[PDB]
């Protein structure tokens, strides 16, 4: 979902770089944080 | 030299970042002397 108007130009402000191990959520067994199950590798 | 016929074959190598569907995985593969150099958005699994 990156919709906009017809004549609209979007430019980036900051560009972060991470390794191939970043999971966008935390571990589900540390709450006791919208966590969930992440795929293998991250 | 199966059936007195020369066959050539060796291992292959893949190059990418995450190997799911986003990065273009440059994978080469010989087919009995014919190389297959392709760069597509393949769907690599856990056990290739």
């Amino acid at each position: 979902s990156f919709n906009l108007s017809s004549y609209d130009v979007v430019y980036s402000d900051h560009c972060f770089s991470v390794n191939s191990d970043f999971c966008p959520c935390a571990d589900p067994s540390v709450v006791n944080p919208p966590s969930a199950i992440c795929p293998a590798g991250t | 030299y199966v059936n007195n016929t020369l066959y050539s074959e060796f291992s292959t190598i893949v190059i990418g970042s995450v190997f799911v569907n986003t990065s273009y995985t440059i994978v080469v593969q010989p087919h009995n002397g014919i190389l297959e150099i392709t760069a597509c958005q393949y769907t690599m699994c856990e056990y290739p």
